[PDB]
């Protein structure tokens, strides 16, 4: 587990439609979602393969052949039996249990992916914001619709906001 | 001023399951377990299967009075048997190696039966032999591909008579013996009190004999039927000498397509239907990669587990 | 003016693996491997086994005189045979589909011995065969479940007679017919020179006839026995007929409780115990999930693997 | 691995017997340990979640029935004894397979928690101390016993001190 | 003036998958699947295969006449069977038993072939019986370890005779009857009419008789052979006793060493290669721990796998 | 996934050639690579552990027998052969799976020890350094070769260098 699903982000957002991640901004323009379309993607696509690749690894299997035995032949009727028997015990143990163990990865990769783009916002803008540890950035400056935009797109020019947040962070 | 990350949540109730946690909602998940059937027999790539409603396998191929709708079966994409038909073998007795002949009629999807040997070639015998265990009609009668011979002029000459198989095709050929009740009985069927039943071809070299001995009464019957059935390959010949107690064959049948077929014990009625999937407890219009309905599947179809729930986790845990 | 995060250690030396690390330290392990049993053989739900020390389910089954200890056997909850018996066919033969019949009893438990055709039936042929090959006491004897008829006033009259399972269950009925050495001995103990037994129920029809050749000495003997068995269903009747060499039943056994059992080929001794899991080397008082001791497990059980080792890690590593 | 255990903090604490993960403080009234229950009963719960799932997985498996083939059976006798060691090789592999699978990510599930533990507090604190890299913050203030509680059960209100903690830092 | 962290990349092409994705470049694979075999037929460690070539093994146990390279076989490794052997029992009939016999020859790794009961030892029969269906340089001959007994003087007198494993090791002995045609040629060849086979050991207690009547021709001849074996044990003797139709033994076989081997079939010819892994298809030099090759593997061998490509990623993802 | 490899770290180095992972240096008396050689043997010691496990647990296995059935023993010819077939398509299902399972894990494995190195040296420099977040530390002050070395093998002393970071952080 990656702590920031169901972690230091105490939850999602019934508002963002677009995707599976992404952004929400507030600024004096107002307000509004984003979906981050390269981590959507990305994980859409890994998710996906995965389950591609559970169906075509279980796709060689057992099947069942329809045997007959007489009265005199219950030794190898039981030998049958069991054996068809234990082939599907055994492929169902596999599949149960490989449904349950890549669940698992499953959540954990999305998790994984959630952190990754809280990180990645979290190196863009440095001091020039404030970590609320909520999963925000109080920006230390004025972010218009403009400025946000570029937050997203991942083209947010540093220097350009160091003075004015630099006098916010002291005062 | 604020700009935030954050991820999906909707109304989705969808739960899955892990090692660590169950009864999980997550926002999408992909369910890989068809568990409906129509409860049906159904064609199978619209290929009829053959229903021997009431008529066990041994009562079709031996020809069973009762088992007429059987005389010209055409071609079938799997065989749907009963679990205690009422009529098979109307005389008692035994089809030798039935289950080996179950299996290799499980790779067979068409039969065309040949009279290979009719009643007009029995010039010194007495061909219409009949039983009262095999009543058809309210009159007694006898298996349809096979021939009870018996004594004429209180004679049995003994029978030396081959057939070569000319056709194409390899042939399922069954003959069989009948073990009397007692010396008197023995003689007035046929005239030679111990006999014999020889039958040879490249592969096969059967010497039968009646075991004359008191038995129960079955279908109101002490005496028996031993049936037997070969594979005559084509080109080769098949020779029988008898004196007595012969059950001569009239009918084969040609096996002319052999591809894949099972046979399947359900108790269950033509549908009316197609499918690409079928079951002994219905059918499957699916393209789940998983089913949990029956293990005994034919046709192209999902692989059978035991689970009662599969479903995969492809969004986030939601809520 | 500090605060720190951190985690448990202690005392545990509990080791675990992993895939990339061997002999792992850790703070809470949990055995999950039961590799304990008490090397005994005890009874299963306060149902004490059937032992047959030292005969073998053969001769328990016939009769053999050695084997008096199991004239009339209690309800069983499995069945222990020793590796090789010494009291097994004390006259040498076969007791054939053996492996099937054995098959057939570890899914009995109690059976109740009746006797069906009393030594009181044989008014026109001697009953007190006997024979060195079965010592009983220092004089020859012979199965107790199982009559040796011979000739009397030098003449074997044919039998023909019949038994009719009037009892609720189903009969095991054993008989069996004699292979005598050569032409003198045939008539010395039947006066006929060629002999057949017949056997005949609604499923049934055999014919036996003696082998007389010479063959090597077995128990002393160069003669030999061939033992045959079926199941008499309720209502159904059994039909003997013989002109020599005949071994005739006299007890059958009902077959009144048809559980579940196994026939457990162990050396051991019975041990006093109690348990709700038996092994072939010793019975198991565990809530184990699994277990290394024997496959062949009986009862309410662990589930068997290879493994020496089983640790599943529950806390941190430690150190 | 999440580099908290046996990482950035190089060592258990012999101290803490009351749970798995937790708090150790030292203020000017002495100095305690304290296991932070709420995460150490989520551990426990999905441990022991986890073990039971690994013990109900192998109810159905395969049980070795005793058959027995005479002198001219050898072909299915050596037929019965390959089926029944192939189904027990088989169970055998799966249940030492997934031992090792789940111990691994059973301590990296500890691991997990710790880090995400240091984390939740880290974010409460920020500047108000000093992330010593050892897995211990030495405040930048007088925090006495309800302080520590407070940072314990969650509760650490960041602006009542922030003026102490900015001067020395300040100084 | 800056310090970074970062890892290593190189030229590496070697791609590994993973379920998410599949064709990851990494910069260090290691592949653990051999799908390399040298397509012939070698010795394991340094021992010769037998290899039959147009000999099959009832052929070469018999003693057919075309296989007469293998009369006297050297210790072997393995045993290499064609598809479809000429030289097979080239007077028609069967050798019963056979696939348990292969079964237990491939437990067997040398015979040391010996003289049980010599062509000296019939003075009162003809022992020199011949067959055009078993050609040897253009005349009629027959199996070389095994007597065709015909009639001498015009008569077959009943023969009794036994024979005493005196070896330390266990004996395989072959015997078998002959189904002549019809009962002139029966007289022709044996004087008496009905006759019969009896073979008797500790265990064993044998009639055959000659089933008289008329088959295919096969090898052309109607007739046919029934052959049949045994393993006499050390210190037990065999008792053979017949009056026509009889074909004795002559030469049995010791079974020396009893080690592992098996029967494979392939088509391929000896490679004067060595080996520790030997496959149908080709021999194995390799210390993977799998291959893909075929599945009926003997010797030191890496575990069949039906994949294509097994390598696992050692390294890091490399751009 | 932990986000360093491919990830903020963006591109691999083909000058590091005597390790997995390390560092590189630049400061006016030149440039250069150095492996760790800890993380690196950590690493190398626990992936030929995991080859070795997986080869050796995969030790027993199923061997296919060649047995021989007549023409009326097709029951059980066939029974045979759905037998080692199901056996074997077991056995590459385990096989490829596993292998499938574990080069994720070990991928992710050479991610995580990354960021593990990335954070024990981000750990020791604090605010003497600047993270550029793309894997580099813009050092504040002079750290020649054995400030570099120190750095590297962990003996980092930040007092020494903290009142003249102190100044060009500021200005
Ligand atoms: C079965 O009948 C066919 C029909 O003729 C026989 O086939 C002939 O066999 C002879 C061999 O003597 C060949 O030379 C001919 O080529 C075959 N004739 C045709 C028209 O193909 C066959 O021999 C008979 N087999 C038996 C066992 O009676
Ligand atoms: C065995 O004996 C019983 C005698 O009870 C026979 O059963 C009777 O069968 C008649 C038909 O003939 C029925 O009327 C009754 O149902 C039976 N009688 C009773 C009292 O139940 C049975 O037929 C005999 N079986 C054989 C093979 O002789
Ligand atoms: C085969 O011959 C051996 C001797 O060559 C027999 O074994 C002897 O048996 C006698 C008793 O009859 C005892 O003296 C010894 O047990 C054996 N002697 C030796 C020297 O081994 C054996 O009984 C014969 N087998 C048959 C079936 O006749
Ligand atoms: C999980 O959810 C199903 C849905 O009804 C319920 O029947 C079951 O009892 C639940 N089990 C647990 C352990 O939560
Ligand atoms: C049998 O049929 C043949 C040919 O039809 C004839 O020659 C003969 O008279 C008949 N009767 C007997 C007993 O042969
Ligand atoms: C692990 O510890 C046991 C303890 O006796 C020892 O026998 C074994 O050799 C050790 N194996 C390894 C790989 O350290
Ligand atoms: C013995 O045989 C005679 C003649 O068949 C018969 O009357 C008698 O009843 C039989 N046994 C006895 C004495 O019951
Ligand atoms: C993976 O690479 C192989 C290499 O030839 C290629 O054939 C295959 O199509 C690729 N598969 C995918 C899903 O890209
Ligand atoms: C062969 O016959 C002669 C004369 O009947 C007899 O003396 C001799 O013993 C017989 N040989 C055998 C092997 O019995």
């Amino acid at each position: 587990l990656f702590g920031a699903i169901a972690g230091f982000i105490e939850g999602g957002w019934q508002g963002m439609v677009d995707g599976w991640y992404g952004y929400h901004h507030s600024n004096e323009q107002g307000s509004g979602y984003a979906a981050d379309r390269e981590s959507t993607q990305k994980a859409i696509d890994g998710v996906t393969n995965k389950v591609n690749s559970i169906i075509d690894k279980m796709n060689t299997q057992f099947e069942a052949v329809g045997r007959e035995f007489n009265n005199l032949e219950r030794r190898i009727e039981n030998l049958n039996k069991k054996m068809e028997d234990g082939f599907l015990d055994v492929w169902t143990y596999n599949a149960e249990l490989l449904v349950l163990m890549e669940n698992e990865r499953t959540l954990d990769f999305h998790d994984s992916n959630v952190k990754n783009l809280y990180d990645k916002v979290r190196l863009q803008l440095r001091d020039n914001a404030k970590e609320l540890g909520n999963g925000c950035f109080e920006f230390y400056h004025k972010c218009d619709n403009e400025c946000m935009e570029s937050v997203r797109n991942g083209t947010y020019d540093y220097p350009q906001y160091s003075e004015e947040a630099r006098l916010k962070r002291e005062e | 001023d604020q700009i935030c990350i954050g991820y999906h949540a909707n109304n989705s109730t969808e739960q899955v399951d892990t090692i660590m946690e169950k009864n999980v909602t997550v926002t999408h998940a992909q369910d890989i377990l068809e568990k409906t059937h129509n409860g049906k027999l159904c064609d199978l790539n619209g290929v009829k299967p053959l229903i021997l409603k009431d008529c066990s396998v041994a009562g079709w191929l031996l020809g069973n009075p009762m088992c007429d709708e059987f005389i010209r079966v055409p071609e079938w994409s799997y065989i749907v048997e009963r679990a205690n038909p009422a009529n098979d073998l109307c005389y008692p007795g035994n089809l030798n190696d039935y289950e080996e002949l179950k299996h290799l009629l499980s790779r067979i999807n068409h039969f065309e039966k040949t009279q290979i040997i009719p009643k007009s070639s029995w010039p010194n015998h007495t061909s219409s032999g009949v039983s009262a265990a095999c009543p058809y009609q309210g009159m007694p009668s006898f298996f349809r591909n096979v021939v009870w011979l018996t004594k004429k002029n209180d004679a049995y000459p003994t029978i030396r008579m081959s057939y070569n198989n000319t056709n194409r095709e390899d042939l399922l050929i069954l003959w069989g013996i009948h073990h009397s009740n007692n010396a008197e009985e023995q003689t007035n069927l046929y005239k030679n009190p111990t006999t014999y039943v020889s039958v040879g071809t490249s592969t096969l070299n059967q010497r039968l004999v009646p075991k004359i001995a008191t038995r129960s009464q079955v279908n109101g019957q002490r005496g028996r039927m031993d049936f037997f059935w070969t594979i005559l390959r084509p080109n080769d010949a098949i020779h029988f000498e008898s004196n007595g107690n012969f059950i001569a064959p009239e009918y084969a049948y040609k096996i002319i397509k052999t591809g894949d077929s099972t046979i399947m014990k359900s108790e269950m009625e033509y549908g009316n239907c197609n499918t690409k999937c079928q079951t002994p407890i219905g059918a499957i219009n699916s393209s789940m990669p998983f089913h949990n309905i029956h293990p005994l599947t034919i046709g192209e179809c999902p692989k059978y587990v035991k689970s009662n729930k599969l479903v995969l986790a492809t969004g986030l845990r939601n809520n």
